[PDB]
């Protein structure tokens, strides 16, 4: 009774038809939703907002196990995927919206688990044009930003930073080397 | 013990454990669940106790006892848990059922309060310093997750009411209340001393919890050796609870040490332990606390155990303190305890230095300290050869093992010679002589402290016999009783091969008769405790089996002792006869353990026979006569019925295997088969039949035993069945020695067998085979619920002595089990012989094995037999028991068996058993039999089996190919060819005899299935042995396919052996015959699809119901059971014939039949889709496949014939790729020609040899394997019937039913076939277009698991590809795919190097890479290809 393509098929799917079709990453790119689509669409919003969000965070309640593995390699093949600059500026200026979003987000375990999951898909992007989208969008500098839009007293805060330096580290050694 | 005498004094409680096991520690958990939800004293109490208990269902009771106002309880608590973690991980492995609220409370305890650098140092927290010298945080309450309290005393009532008003005003977050509770209770505790002294102590408790199992910091260690340092002598339970903690820390080692000092003789720590130690000795100094001095020895012992404090304890000259101890302390229990601890401690340090202890002369301490410990038993327990107190027997074990290590140590080996000049064999003599009230393992150490000292200096032996150590050692492991255990068990032989070191030894050890003395351990119910395989894992006999390979050794090393040693060993068997000869005594599972002395035994004689492989104790054995004691163990009347399956004779058998395998002697099977043929005639009675109207003999024996309760225990109330378990045992010895693999044993096995006595057993083991057959199956007949016999008193007059049907079920029952083990074990043995006789004597093994199939198969039971299933069930396990023993597994067959089997007969006789099984005695005909009503209920299972048997017995493929052939040469020469010729003549007639019969009920589809293999054997063969009748085969193949219609109507699971009957009744025909079967099979789908296309008009009239009438009638009309096989065989017929089943399924027009069933089937599937009660039509599947392979057939056609338009059909050079240097190089013009000859005949792989190398191509792959290394390497062909395939007006329909289908989710295989043809027709974009504008990706995405299979997201993952790729996106991704392999290096299966250079770039291979890209698409392929490279 449960569906036989999972979110986590039709993303590995998705990922596969991006690294091998060029115009299907523009495409998904482009692509935004409507209000009032699906329950979980609260307004007009990206596919990779809605990836960035809803599907890529770890969260305690199984819908699928493995959503986040196949989000994350999704998001991968976008980025690796050359496409030009369509995809991969769309898909930074989405990671980075969805960045500021969750640090303007009221303080919550789920505030901590999109905030780890951006961290954990900027860092296996980052594993060259992505690096240079990085710096001209300024994105090191909102992850440093990041303990200023954090209690400092959460139980999760230290993990949500741990997560925030494992980028730091890559992209300050990678451009200062 | 007294335990349980303390135990009923407790079961004033309170009073009791004050003064001082499932139901007291019950009766705790009791309390200990009622108290926490005069009670405090009595969980205190409880407490305390307990806190000894574990030392030598609590928990969750325990956890919430930390919630308690007065500490007591929660040190007591805490005690507790540190008993636990100290002595077993008893909360280390618990679950965080309560694991972890246990250590958050406990982390919430412990967790710093600010040390020093606040002033909150344990040390300021243990002196007074008038309660205004600390913070004044301390009295003040700073609780956050908001709370905050200035000062706690002006409500200082009830801390717990207080938590609970806080739980009333507040919110406290759930299930951490504990650190606010913790808190409050310390912020009351801190105003007093005694308060304030608990939590420091539950703190230290905490830690020390908490690393036997965030919290240390750098001054911790100064703190707690601060605490040590405080002098107000009040707070000795606080340092003992610091030291501890340092202890538990041990587990920082350099920062411990820097502060407690020991790296100096002056320094805080070895001060203090030599002022206790000191304290101790002398009676005016008063003694430091006993609990204090034991924190004190613990934490030595674990600082000796890591080197740095080994070292550091050197450096203090501890040693010298220590011995102290050890030289002058008191008799008292606790002053043993401490010498107890200070030579563990000595033991630790010399494992590092011995200069110390040898100059403090440690080793006459130690051995004065034994004298006088031995001097204060010697008062309770004076005796020596001319219970202990357990504190002097941990002294003594700990100074033994000293004593022990220190013989073994250099350093020693200078001057161990005064050691036995001392007072140590004095007292030795003394533990050894009274190894009753010393411990056993005791006596052992001191034993092997002799048996050390004797092979340090085997010299000195002389003066341990001058002085008679080793006279009373003798006495004491001999004469007096051996303490019953593994390790003393496991050390006499290596304590004798010291005593008879000296010979003057020996001499003394052969005088006191030694292995008879040894050996009664064996036979003595004391040592079976002893004897028990530990930890239920080690072998049985284990230590039966150490004890044997020991006294190998001693008796290799003292050869003179073997004749000795095999004497007591031939004692022992001569025993173990007499215990199971008499009747007196009853063996166990008067009650004895002789299965158990069996094997202990015989596993102490395997060790010591097969330990050495030198085959001097199986010749000493031999010649000893053992072996007639040995092998009647197994006919041993007392032995139980279960015995011969037991580990107890399968260890006779070992032994018997090793003596035959050592000695390559006979003797072993002459003297099994002597005896065997002793019991064999005792039961002739079993082979002479009632003759009356009577049942089994077994069952007639033990029906007139009398009324005995149990007469299967007693070898005189059940003779036969005894004798039966004694053969059973015999036989499973014979099996054991078949199964071996040395030629040379297999040869003297044979001849053995083949001997005047081999083969008198061998007949006689042929009629006990047919008896017990016979017997078995009576027996039941007669276990059956009175279903199976016609209604007769066949059995029932001994079952009405015997005796409501249990009750004499249960009686029969060991006779069945009785019988019917040893019949299969029989026919293993016959099996085994047969092996052996194969690969003269061996001639009349095979002929009297022939013999007993030839009476199998034609036995006939006594003409009182009330129903015929009593031969059909002797002759199914006849049939059954001939197919191992002519036919190896992989099925080929023993010419020597087959030859004999021949001419002896039983091959007219099988024959016979088919006509007589089928005519009933004659009763009826054979062509009638089959199909008559009244056929025998076992008729089928029969037929299966003989089909099944002949189905071997016919192929020539095994029969003419057999490893197993005779050597070419006065005997009648054997033809296979001959065989075959008399067995496919016979075979044929009862087959025709069963050919169109309907099929029985069950065993229909098995006997169909063999007997079409029977036929396609019989087609292949003939063509090849009238190389070296045909009109009659000839009619068959015209007139068998209303048979196999109708075979395929009644069991359609055999179409694929009839496929491939009609494949080999084609290839013995011409394509004029070809024709007439594809033009029948298409005839008979075309009616029955017509019949449904006529089914499946809509229903305007309503005439029927047409919604639950109509949407099952297309699926379960009979056309619709037909379509399902007749589709199946013409696509395994297409899948064959390749090319003429194409042009005749193209030339009918069947297909546009099929694609319009398929469309009109749509509605009616779509209904049943909207009735939610979908059952899909089996045949859908079929055309799905059918259509599949006849437009990837056409593909092909096409493909190959434009590939002929560019070949020259003489001379195709085929070309090999020597990746090395990149060439093409030919094959010679032989290997060439034939590689071109076979890949055009079609033949899948093509064998050649080239410079005596043999090499094989497969045509699969277009590789060259080297056969001999396996070398892969590509190949290539040098370049220089028209299948009109699926039209678009059929395509477009196959879409739009294969998208309906999607949409209804018909069923998993069917959707698997549909996405199948989808992704074939889709290749092209047009279609694609079509199966993407049919929305079936929403359909595709709906579908749920229930409608899924293996391949499913492989699959519509190439069909979502096949729909993206239009002729441009294809055309750019092949371009990447072409650079891509042009660019890389790429592998392959064929041996090309990764990232070569030469064989990875050439155009030749790198097209063979890109093959399937071309095939996706050719066109753009070659545009690419010539744009791109």
């Amino acid at each position: 009774s449960k569906p036989l393509m999972p979110t986590s098929t039709i993303l590995r799917l998705l990922a596969e038809l991006v690294r091998s079709y060029v115009g299907i990453a523009t495409l998904i790119a482009n692509y935004s939703y409507t209000v009032g689509q699906s329950e979980l669409i609260k307004e007009d919003c990206s596919v990779l907002a809605f990836v960035l969000d809803h599907l890529l965070p770890h969260t305690q309640n199984a819908e699928d196990k493995d959503t986040p593995a196949l989000a994350r390699l999704f998001l991968a093949s976008l980025a690796a995927a050359g496409s030009g600059t369509d995809a991969q500026v769309a898909l930074v200026n989405e990671v980075k919206a969805a960045l500021g979003r969750a640090l303007a987000m009221a303080e919550s375990t789920e505030k901590h688990a999109r905030l780890q999951a951006v961290m954990c898909i900027i860092s296996t992007i980052m594993e060259n044009n992505i690096i240079r989208l990085f710096l001209k969008k300024g994105l090191v500098n909102d992850l440093a930003r990041v303990p200023h839009s954090l209690d400092l007293s959460s139980p999760n805060m230290a993990n949500t930073v741990n997560a925030a330096l494992k980028p730091l580290e890559t992209l300050s050694r990678i451009v200062n080397q | 013990a007294d335990c349980r005498a303390l135990i009923d004094k407790l079961k004033d409680e309170q009073l009791l454990l004050e003064l001082q096991w499932v139901d007291l520690l019950d009766r705790f958990d009791g309390i200990l669940a009622d108290a926490g939800q005069q009670l405090k004293m009595l969980l205190l109490a409880v407490l305390n106790f307990t806190a000894l208990l574990i030392e030598y269902s609590s928990i969750e009771h325990l956890t919430t006892l930390l919630a308690s106002s007065d500490m007591q309880v929660v040190l007591a608590v805490l005690n507790l848990l540190y008993v636990f973690s100290k002595r077993s991980n008893y909360i280390t492995r618990l679950g965080s059922d309560k694991r972890t609220p246990l250590l958050t409370r406990l982390q919430h305890l412990a967790e710093s309060w600010g040390g020093k650098e606040n002033g909150f140092g344990l040390a300021e927290c243990c002196r007074d310093l008038h309660m205004m010298k600390y913070p004044p945080s301390a009295t003040t309450l700073h609780f956050e997750f908001y709370i905050h309290i200035e000062q706690l005393d002006k409500i200082s009532e009830s801390p717990s009411e207080i938590m609970e008003s806080l739980t009333k005003m507040y919110s406290i977050p759930k299930d951490k209340q504990m650190l606010l509770f913790t808190h409050i209770r310390l912020a009351h505790g801190f105003s007093n001393h005694r308060k304030r002294l608990q939590a420091v102590q539950a703190r230290l408790h905490a830690i020390s919890i908490l690393v036997y199992s965030s919290i240390l910091y750098n001054g911790l260690i100064e703190e707690l050796v601060d605490v040590l340092q405080i002098t107000d002598k009040q707070l000795m339970e606080i340092k003992a609870a610091s030291l501890r903690t340092l202890t538990s820390i041990v587990h920082k080692l350099s920062s411990i040490i820097d502060c407690t000092g020991t790296a100096s003789y002056h320094g805080f720590l070895p001060v203090l332990v030599r002022n206790c130690i000191q304290a101790m000795i002398d009676p005016s100094m008063d003694p430091y606390p006993h609990q204090f001095a034991t924190a004190l020895f613990s934490f030595l012992y674990h600082l000796a155990s890591y080197d740095a404090g080994g070292e550091a304890l050197v450096s203090c000259g501890m040693m010298e303190a220590l011995l102290k101890v050890i030289k002058f302390l008191g008799d008292e229990q606790d002053q043993i305890t401490f010498v107890t601890r200070a030579v563990r401690v000595v033991d630790l340090i010399t494992n590092l230095d011995m200069a110390a202890f040898q100059s403090h002369s440690g080793l006459s301490i130690f051995i004065y300290r034994l004298e006088h410990e031995v001097d204060l038993c010697r008062k309770e327990c004076p005796f020596v050869i001319k219970q202990c107190i357990p504190q002097r027997a941990a002294l003594l074990k700990s100074m033994l093992n000293f004593l022990k290590k220190a013989i073994q140590d250099p350093a020693f080996s200078d001057g161990i010679r005064h050691v036995m000049d001392g007072s140590l064999p004095t007292s030795l003599k003394h533990i050894i002589s009274n190894a009753e009230y010393y411990g056993p393992s005791l006596f052992l150490l001191a034993t092997e402290v002799v048996t050390v000292f004797v092979f340090q200096e085997p010299s000195l032996l002389s003066s341990l016999q001058d002085n008679g150590l080793t006279d009373v050692m003798l006495h004491a492991l001999l004469i007096k009783d051996v303490p019953a255990t593994r390790e003393v068990l496991g050390s006499l032989p290596n304590v004798f091969s010291a005593l008879c070191l000296n010979a003057r030894g020996l001499q003394s050890f052969v005088q006191c008769q030694p292995f008879e003395r040894l050996f009664k351990v064996l036979l003595s119910p004391d040592y079976l405790p002893a004897m028990r395989r530990r930890r239920s894992s080690d072998p049985l006999g284990d230590t039966a089996s150490n004890l044997g390979s020991a006294v190998d050794e001693l008796m290799r090393h003292q050869p003179t002792l073997k004749t000795d040693a095999t004497t007591a060993i031939i004692k022992l068997l001569e025993e173990i006869c007499n215990l199971g000869r008499d009747p007196k005594y009853i063996c166990q599972k008067i009650p004895i353990p002789l299965m158990d002395y069996i094997l202990n035994v015989m596993k102490f004689v395997e060790s010591i026979l097969s330990n050495n492989t030198t085959d001097d104790h199986c010749q000493e054995f031999v010649n000893q006569k053992g072996l007639l004691p040995l092998v009647t163990i197994l006919g041993l009347p007392n032995l139980p019925i279960d015995f011969p399956t037991s580990a107890a004779c399968q260890a006779v058998a070992g032994v018997c295997k090793s003596i035959l395998t050592l000695s390559h002697e006979p003797k072993v099977l002459q003297e099994g088969l002597l005896q065997l043929d002793s019991i064999l005639s005792s039961l002739e009675p079993l082979h002479r039949p009632i003759e009356s109207p009577g049942g089994s003999v077994l069952l007639r024996e033990l029906a007139c035993a009398g009324n005995v309760a149990d007469a299967t225990l007693s070898a005189q109330a059940t003779p036969l069945l005894h004798a039966l378990t004694a053969a059973h045992a015999y036989i499973m010895m014979f099996v054991h020695t078949c199964r071996v693999g040395q030629s040379e044993i297999r040869s003297i096995s044979v001849n053995q067998w083949g001997s005047q006595l081999g083969l008198s057993v061998l007949s006689k083991l042929s009629q006990l085979y047919c008896s017990l057959v016979w017997e078995s199956t009576v027996l039941l007949s007669l276990c059956t619920p009175n279903s199976l016999p016609s209604g007769c008193e066949f059995g029932q007059a001994d079952m009405q002595k015997l005796v409501a049907m249990a009750a004499r079920i249960k009686q029969i029952k060991p006779l069945l089990s009785a019988s019917s083990r040893l019949g299969r074990a029989l026919a293993e043995l016959f099996g085994l012989l047969v092996k052996l006789c194969v690969g003269p004597a061996a001639r009349s093994t095979a002929s009297a094995l022939t013999k007993l199939l030839t009476k199998g198969l034609s036995w006939q039971p006594p003409p009182y037999t009330p129903t015929p299933r009593f031969r059909l069930t002797f002759f199914i396990c006849s049939v059954g028991f001939t197919s191992p023993m002519l036919f190896d597994e992989r099925k080929y067959p023993y010419h020597l068996m087959l030859q004999k089997f021949l001419c002896s007969g039983g091959h007219n006789a099988l024959f016979e058993t088919f006509n007589w099984a089928l005519s009933m005695g004659g009763k009826v005909p054979v062509s009638e039999g089959l199909e008559h009503s009244d056929l025998p209920d076992g008729t089928g299972e029969f037929l299966d089996a003989w089909l099944m048997l002949v189905e071997k017995m016919v192929n020539p493929t095994t029969v003419l190919e057999s490893p197993h052939s005779l050597p070419a040469k006065n005997f009648p020469q054997f033809s296979a060819l001959r065989f075959l010729v008399v067995t496919q003549k016979a075979a044929f007639t009862c087959i025709k005899n069963l050919w169109n019969r309907k099929p029985l009920k069950v065993y229909g589809g098995r006997m169909a299935e063999s007997m079409l293999a029977i036929l396609c054997h019989i087609l292949r063969g003939e063509p090849v042995i009238r190389e070296r009748e045909q009109d009659e085969l000839h009619t068959f193949t015209d007139t068998m396919l209303p048979g196999c219609f109708h075979l395929l109507d009644e069991l359609p699971d055999t179409v694929y052996r009839v496929c491939d009957l009609i494949m080999t009744a084609i290839k013995r025909n011409g394509a004029d015959y070809r024709d007439m079967i594809l033009k029948q099979v298409v005839n008979q789908v075309w009616e029955a699809a017509d019949v449904l296309i006529k089914a499946a008009l809509p229903l305007t009239t309503s005439d029927t119901k047409t919604v639950s009438e109509w949407i099952s009638q297309m699926a379960t009309l009979p056309q619709a059971s037909n379509l399902a096989t007749r589709i199946l065989l013409l696509t395994l017929l297409f899948e064959e014939l390749k090319l003429p089943c194409a042009w005749v399924v193209e030339s009918s027009g069947i297909l546009n039949v099929l694609i319009k069933l398929l469309e009109v089937v749509q509605p009616c599937l779509q209904a049943a889709k909207e009735q939610k009660e979908v059952q899909t039509p089996k045949w859908i599947t079929p055309v799905l496949l059918l259509i599949d392979f006849y437009e990837k057939t056409a593909i092909s056609s096409k493909r190959r014939a434009q590939m002929t338009k560019y070949l020259q059909s003489n001379s195709n050079n085929w070309r090999w790729f020597d990746d090395r240097s990149g060439r093409w190089c030919s094959y010679s013009a032989s290997n060439n020609s034939t590689i071109d000859s076979a890949w055009k005949s079609g033949e899948t792989s093509v064998r050649f040899t080239a410079g005596r190398r043999r090499y094989t191509v497969q045509f699969t792959t277009m590789v060259q394997v080297n056969e001999e290394t396996g070398n892969r390497r590509p190949v290539m062909l040098t370049l220089l019937i028209l299948i009109q395939g699926l039209t678009e007006d059929m395509v477009t329909v196959l879409i739009r039913a294969c998208v309906s289908m999607l949409g209804v989710p018909v069923d998993p295989d069917t959707l698997h076939a549909t996405l199948r043809l989808c992704l074939r027709l889709t290749r092209d974009h047009k279609y694609a277009m079509m199966f993407a504008e049919l929305k079936s990706t929403r359909m595709i995405l709906n579908l749920t698991q229930s409608s899924g299979f293996n391949g499913f997201t492989p699959l519509v993952t190439l069909l979502l590809r096949h729909i993206i790729e239009d002729p441009c996106t294809l055309r750019h991704t092949m371009e990447k795919v072409v650079r891509s392999a042009a660019t890389s290096g790429a592998g392959s299966t064929t041996s090309g190097v990764v990232s070569g250079s030469l064989g990875s770039r050439e155009i030749n291979y790198i097209l063979r890479v890109l093959g399937p890209a071309a095939c996706r698409n050719p066109d753009i392929f070659t545009e690419v290809a010539n744009c791109c490279i």
